[PDB]
C-alpha cells in the first residue's frame, strides 16, 4: 500500500488520474508533471546556489514582500502534454 | 595436500589451499563464510553503532600461530610463521604475471575486508 | 616598523552599506526630509553584487 | 615564598598537584647503580613563576637504596622518603619498578 | 527456511565478485605504468637556472 | 557532635561510589577505541608482507 | 602512521566506482536559453 | 494575495486540505498494520524485487494469489487499547478478535490511532526573563513547557534507542 | 598543538571564499563549535588538508578580530570564579578545553570545572 | 605578431553570468515600474564624449565649473540630487570619485573587462545592469530601445 501519505496527492488530481497511475504505474517525466497538477513550480536547479549568496536583503523587507522576491526565480511552462486527448478515456 | 597438487600440474586448485590456511589461523575458527567481512571491519572512521552490537567478545580475540601472536610479528620485523611462508612461495615461483597469480593476489584483499585502502 | 601586520589593520573590514540602507538612517535621525522616491526603492530592494 | 592570594590561581594549585604524590613520592630514572645495594634515582620537579606565567624543569638527583638490586640503569622507579638517615648517600628506599630496560 | 536471512547471502556474495574484479584490473594498470619508467632514458633538465631564487624577503622586522 | 560525625560518612561513602563508576566506565570506553584500531594495524600490517 | 585510516577525497571516489560491475563522474554545461 | 477578498479565499482551500490529509493518513495506516498480518503473499514480492535490483537474473515473477471476492470495509475498522471492559469486550483491542499490540506499546503510544500533537511554534528559554514572552508560558508553574510531555518526545525521535531495540529482536529470531 | 594556531591565519582573511588548513585532530573539534555560534559556513576534510568555507555579510566577514591565548610553550588555566572576572560584560567566545571534551566559555561556567582558554573570538581588549 | 607573455590562467565572471541576467532585468523592471507612477519624475542620462551615436545637448543643469586651486577630489555633480531622481551613468569607470558618495540611485551599464580589472565600481552602483556584446554603450542602449 502506498504509505507517507501518497493517496492524499493523488486523489486531489484532476479528474481520476491517480487510479490509472497508481493500477498500471505509467510514467511521468518533463513538463508533464507540474502540467498534470502534481507540482506547481518549475524553478531551475542553477537557482539553489545563487539564493545562498543574495540572502541578506529578505530580513529587509516586510513578511509579504519576502514572497514577491521568490517570484522571480520561477519561469515559464512550455506547451507540451501527452495525455492532452486520452484524458477524457480514463 | 597443496605440495601435492603443485607437485602434479594443478597450479590454481594449489592456491586456494594456501589462502584456506593463511586465513584459517589469522581470522579464527570462523573461516567457513567464504565472503567478505559483514561490515564488521572496526577501527575506521565514524563507525556505525549498529554493527558493534551484533558483536561479543569472541570478536577480540587474535589468531596467529602457536607460540607468537599478531601483534608479536607488528613490533619484530624478523619473527614469522608457517602460514605465510608457503603462501609467499607461491607468488614467485609462477611468477608476478601469472593470471592464476594476480586473481589469488587480489583475492586475499577482498577475503581479509581492506580493499581500497589509500 | 610600519605595515607589518598581514592579518590586522591592513585589510580594511568596512561594512558595505547600500543607498537604501544610507537614506533610512538619515531621515530617521531628522538630518534630511523624505524623499518622493524613498518608497520606490524599498519595495524593491537591489540586488547584493559584493557576495557574487 | 608565595603570596595568599598566590596560592589560589591555577597555575600554582596545577604545579602543586603533579609535585604532590601519595607518601611524597617521587619518580625518576636510575643513573648510576655502580655501589652494591645503592642506586641514584634522577627525579624531575616543576615550579611555578608569578612574573612570566610559565613553568620550568629542574632535575633532582638522590640516592636511594635497593634490596633484591633489581633496578638497572635507565630504568624508571618509584622512591619513598624515610624519617633517618642511613649512610653516606643512601637516603631514599625502593617500592616497585615500572620500566625495565632489556639488560 | 528463512526468506530474509537468504536475502543476505546473495547480497554479500555478488559484492565480493564485484571487489575482486575491479581490484584486478587497478593492479594490472598499476604495474604497466611503473614498467615502462623505468625502461627509459633520463630526462636531463634544460630549462632555465635557478639563479633568482636564492635570496628572498621574508616578513620585515620582528 | 556524633549526630554530625555520622552526617558525614554516609556522604562520603555516597561520593566514593559515584566517582569509582564514573571513572571505570570512562577508562573501559577509551581501552575499546584502542583495541579495535590496534587490531586492524596488525592484521593490515601482514597483508602488506605478502 | 601510512596505515592510518583516514577520509580523503580520492578513498571515497574509489568506494563509489567498486559498487557499479563492470555510473562513472559527469558534468554540466550552463542551460543557454534565448526565450528568457 | 494581495486584496482582501483575495485573502479570504485562501483560508477555505487551507482548511479543507487540512482535514483531507488528517482523514487520509489516519485510514492509510489501518490498512497498513492489517495487511502485513494476514496477506502472506507479500513476503514473495518483497524478496523478488529486493533480488532483482542487483541484476534483472535473479528476479522471478511469483503467481500471487487467486482472486477471492472481499467486503472492502475490514480493512479500515477503527483500532484502539483499552482497559475498560466491563461492557463485554467494548474494544478487545483492535477490533472484537484482530491481531493485537505487545504490551510493551504502552509506554510512547497510548493508542494506536495516528493522532496530532500540539507542536509549539516558538523558541524555548531558560532565564525568567525570556520565558515571560513565550505565548505558551503558564503563570501557575513558571515553565514554558510541560517536563513529563517532552520526556517522552525525545525518547521516541532516538536512534541510539532504537537499535538497540531492533537488535534483541533481531537475535531472537535468529536463534529462536 | 602547534597546528591549532596556525588556523588563524588562514580564517582570518577578507577578500576569499574558501582557504585551505592543515590536517589536525584537535583542528576538527574545534570547527564543530565555531558552527553552532554561526561564525563558519562549513568545512570539508579533503584528505592531508581541509578545506573550511568563509562566511560574509554586507561585505566584511563575520570574523573581525582573533586573539590567540594558548600556546605551545605554555599554558593558561583559570579556576571557574576567576574566568567570570576576565570575561565579562562582553559578546565574546572563548574556546575552553575540559577534561570532559571541549566547550565553550558559557557552558563552562555552568559546569563549574577547570577549564583551560585556548583562542578568542570576535574579542576585543 | 606578438612577442609578449602568454597568459595561462583564465579567470571566470559570474557576475555577467548568462543566468545571472534573468534575475537583474526582473529585479530592476520593478524598480522602474513604481517610480514612473509617481508624478513629476526626472532622469539623468549621464555619457560620455566619445558616444558620437547618443545626442547631448548645449547646456547641462549642475555642471559646476571649478579651477585647479584648491580641488582636491571636488564633487561636480553635488547639487543633482534635488531636480533629479535617477541617473543611469555610462561609464562608471570615468565617473567613480564622484558618484562614491552621491545620495541619488545610479543604474550603472558596465562590462565584465571592467568589472573584474575594477571592482570598485560595484560599491557605487546600486542596480547593475548586463550588457550584450560589452563593446560600446553608444550602439548598445540604441537596439534595447528600439527593439522589434
Amino acid at each position: 500500500i502506498p504509505d507517507s501519505g501518497m493517496s492524499f496527492v493523488l486523489a486531489n488530481l484532476r479528474g481520476s488520474l491517480g487510479v490509472f497511475l497508481a493500477l498500471t504505474g505509467h510514467t511521468l517525466s518533463g513538463p508533464d508533471l507540474i502540467w498534470s497538477g502534481l507540482c506547481k513550480h518549475w524553478i531551475s536547479p542553477e537557482a539553489l546556489p545563487f539564493l545562498e549568496l543574495t540572502a541578506e536583503k529578505q530580513l529587509e523587507v516586510s513578511e509579504r514582500e519576502a514572497a514577491v522576491l521568490l517570484e522571480e526565480h520561477f519561469l515559464d511552462a512550455p506547451d507540451a502534454y501527452s495525455l492532452d486527448d486520452w484524458e477524457e478515456v480514463i | 595436500k597443496a605440495a601435492r597438487l603443485f607437485h602434479g600440474g594443478a597450479y590454481e586448485e594449489a592456491l586456494k589451499f594456501a589462502v584456506f590456511a593463511y586465513r584459517l589461523e589469522c581470522q579464527g575458527p570462523v573461516e567457513t563464510r567464504r565472503a567478505a567481512a559483514p561490515e564488521h571491519v572496526l577501527g575506521k572512521w565514524r563507525d556505525e553503532e549498529a554493527a558493534l552490537l551484533a558483536v561479543d567478545s569472541s570478536h577480540d580475540k587474535v589468531g596467529g600461530n602457536g607460540t607468537e601472536d599478531l601483534f608479536d610479528q607488528m613490533a619484530c620485523a624478523r619473527a614469522g610463521w608457517p602460514a605465510r611462508t608457503l603462501l609467499m612461495a607461491m607468488y614467485m615461483a609462477l611468477g608476478a604475471k601469472h593470471p592464476a597469480v594476480q586473481r589469488s593476489r587480489a583475492e586475499l584483499e577482498v577475503l581479509l575486508g581492506t580493499d581500497g585502502f589509500v | 616598523k610600519g605595515a607589518v601586520h598581514y592579518t590586522g589593520t591592513n585589510f580594511r573590514r568596512v561594512q558595505r552599506l547600500d543607498i537604501v540602507d544610507r537614506m533610512r538612517a538619515l531621515v530617521a535621525q531628522g538630518l534630511v526630509d523624505a524623499p518622493l522616491w524613498l518608497s520606490a526603492a524599498e519595495r524593491a530592494p537591489p540586488m547584493e553584487l559584493s557576495n557574487l | 615564598h608565595y603570596k595568599t592570594w598566590q596560592r589560589n590561581t591555577a597555575g600554582y594549585l596545577r604545579t602543586f598537584m603533579r609535585n604532590k604524590l601519595p607518601n611524597n613520592e617521587m619518580i625518576g630514572y636510575v643513573i648510576n647503580d655502580k655501589h652494591p645495594k645503592s642506586i641514584r634515582v634522577a627525579c624531575d620537579r616543576f615550579m611555578y613563576v608569578m612574573r612570566y606565567k610559565k613553568t620550568f624543569r629542574y632535575t633532582k638527583k638522590v640516592w636511594a637504596h635497593d634490596e633484591e638490586s633489581e633496578a638497572r640503569l635507565g630504568d624508571v622507579v618509584r622512591i619513598q622518603p624515610l624519617g633517618y638517615r642511613i649512610g653516606p648517600w643512601k637516603n631514599y628506599v625502593l617500592v616497585r619498578v615500572l620500566h625495565k630496560e632489556p639488560r | 527456511e528463512s526468506f530474509f536471512l537468504s536475502l543476505c547471502e546473495l547480497e554479500q556474495k555478488k559484492r565480493t565478485e564485484r571487489a575482486i574484479q575491479h581490484s584486478q584490473d587497478l593492479w594490472k594498470k598499476r604495474t604497466a605504468a611503473k614498467d615502462a619508467h623505468s625502461e627509459k632514458t633520463p630526462e636531463l633538465y634544460d630549462g632555465p637556472f635557478w639563479l633568482k631564487f636564492w635570496r628572498r624577503k621574508k616578513r620585515p622586522g620582528a | 557532635l556524633a549526630e554530625v560525625t555520622e552526617e558525614e560518612r554516609q556522604k562520603q561513602l555516597q561520593l566514593y561510589l559515584q566517582e569509582k563508576r564514573e571513572r571505570r566506565l570512562r577508562r573501559e570506553e577509551q581501552l575499546q577505541r584502542i583495541y579495535d584500531d590496534k587490531k586492524r594495524r596488525a592484521v593490515l600490517k601482514d597483508r602488506m608482507r605478502i | 602512521k601510512h596505515l592510518d585510516h583516514v577520509p580523503t577525497e580520492r578513498a571515497r571516489q574509489l568506494a563509489e566506482q567498486r559498487s557499479a560491475f563492470e555510473p562513472h563522474l559527469r558534468v554540466k554545461l550552463e542551460k543557454e536559453k534565448f526565450l528568457r | 494575495p494581495f486584496t482582501l477578498q483575495g485573502d479570504c479565499r485562501k483560508q477555505i482551500l487551507e482548511a479543507v486540505e487540512d482535514r483531507l490529509v488528517q482523514e487520509a493518513l489516519q485510514l492509510e495506516l489501518r490498512a497498513a498494520l492489517r495487511l502485513l498480518a494476514w496477506s502472506t503473499d507479500t513476503i514473495d514480492g518483497l524478496r523478488s524485487e529486493c533480488a532483482g535490483r542487483l541484476n534483472p537474473e535473479y528476479a522471478y515473477r511469483p503467481q500471487w494469489k487467486q482472486s477471492q471476492r472481499f467486503h472492502k470495509e475490514s480493512y479500515l475498522t477503527p483500532l484502539q487499547d483499552f482497559f475498560p471492559t466491563i461492557s463485554s469486550s467494548r474494544d478487545a483491542a483492535s477490533h472484537r478478535a484482530g491481531p493485537h499490540i505487545s504490551p510493551s506499546c504502552a509506554y510512547f503510544f497510548p493508542t494506536p490511532e495516528f493522532t496530532v500533537t500540539p507542536r509549539t511554534f516558538f523558541p524555548l528559554s531558560a532565564h525568567p526573563l525570556i520565558r515571560r514572552i513565550h505565548p505558551d508560558f503558564d503563570e501557575e508553574t513558571g515553565n514554558d513547557h510541560n517536563p513529563y510531555a517532552m520526556h517522552k518526545l525525545q525518547m521516541q525521535w532516538n536512534h541510539s534507542l532504537f537499535i538497540q531495540e531492533r537488535m534483541q529482536a533481531l537475535r531472537h529470531f535468529r536463534n529462536v | 598543538m602547534q597546528r591549532a594556531c596556525e588556523m588563524v591565519v588562514s580564517l582570518l582573511r577578507v577578500d576569499a571564499l574558501s582557504q585551505r588548513c592543515p590536517f589536525h585532530v584537535l583542528n576538527v573539534q574545534i570547527l564543530d563549535l565555531l558552527q553552532r555560534e554561526g561564525l563558519i559556513r562549513g568545512f570539508k576534510v579533503d584528505g592531508t588538508k581541509i578545506d573550511i568555507l568563509l562566511k560574509h555579510y554586507k561585505g566584511a566577514p563575520v570574523i573581525r578580530n582573533i586573539r590567540v591565548v594558548s600556546k605551545p610553550s605554555r599554558d593558561i588555566w583559570l579556576t571557574p570564579h576567576e574566568l567570570k572576572f576576565r570575561t565579562r560584560f562582553n559578546t565574546g567566545l572563548w574556546i575552553m578545553q575540559t577534561s570532559c571534551g571541549v566547550i565553550s566559555h558559557r557552558d563552562c561556567l555552568r559546569m563549574g570545572i577547570g577549564g583551560k582558554m585556548l583562542m578568542a573570538i570576535n574579542n576585543g581588549y | 605578431m606578438n612577442f609578449n607573455r602568454i597568459p595561462t590562467r583564465l579567470s571566470t565572471h559570474y557576475v555577467c553570468d548568462p543566468y545571472t541576467t534573468l534575475m537583474h532585468y526582473r529585479r530592476t523592471f520593478k524598480f522602474l515600474q513604481a517610480l514612473k507612477a509617481k508624478p513629476n519624475c526626472r532622469a539623468l542620462c549621464l555619457g560620455n564624449k566619445n558616444q558620437v551615436n547618443i545626442s547631448w545637448p548645449k547646456h547641462f543643469d549642475g555642471l559646476t565649473v571649478v579651477t585647479s586651486a584648491v580641488a582636491a577630489q571636488s564633487s561636480i555633480l553635488s547639487s543633482a540630487s534635488v531636480y533629479y531622481s535617477l541617473i543611469i551613468c555610462l561609464d562608471p569607470v570615468l565617473f567613480a570619485k564622484h558618484l562614491y558618495r552621491i545620495n541619488v540611485p545610479v543604474l550603472g551599464v558596465c562590462t565584465p573587462r571592467e568589472i573584474h580589472e575594477h571592482p570598485e565600481i560595484l560599491k557605487v552602483i546600486d542596480y547593475l545592469l548586463p550588457a550584450p556584446c560589452s563593446r560600446t554603450d553608444a550602439a548598445l542602449r540604441q537596439l534595447l530601445q528600439r527593439e522589434f
